[PDB]
């Protein structure tokens, strides 16, 4: 057993690494967090040390699952998405701020994001 | 593997 403090916060999830890696590339995500078969929303933020212009959104749905990155930070927006139903080519962080309550999901069957495991 | 990315995938 040990000490601690009585003091609370009342910010949200996304509010340290917990949900963060940058060496699961999208080859080897898809393997681990492909054993799964949830609601469209059961995603990760995780990229690679090996695309050299990676920040990924990735989903867990119901049939597959696939990762969101392709471009980097630019002078026409900030870090680019182009999806079919996602044309979301800004600052995701700031987006999320909206989207908290209902998410734009994946190429969609469900909409809303829940949090889901990095391991096998 | 496959799929890759989206915006494609890549």
């Amino acid at each position: 057993g040990s000490p601690a403090s009585g003091t609370s916060l009342s910010a949200a999830i996304h509010r340290t690494q917990l949900w963060f890696h940058g060496r699961i590339s999208r080859e080897e995500s898809q393997r681990l967090i492909g054993q799964q078969g949830l609601v469209d929303g059961l995603f990760l933020v995780r990229e690679s040390q090996r695309n050299p212009q990676g920040f990924v959104l990735s989903l867990c749905h119901l049939q597959k699952v696939k990762h969101y990155l392709i471009l980097p930070s630019e002078e026409e927006g900030r870090l680019y998405f182009s999806m079919d139903d996602g044309q979301t080519r800004f600052t995701d962080l700031l987006q999320l701020v909206e989207f908290h309550q209902l998410n734009r999901g994946i190429l969609p069957c469900l909409l809303r994001h829940c949090c889901t495991r990095v391991a096998l | 593997p496959q799929p890759e990315y989206v915006n494609q995938p890549d």
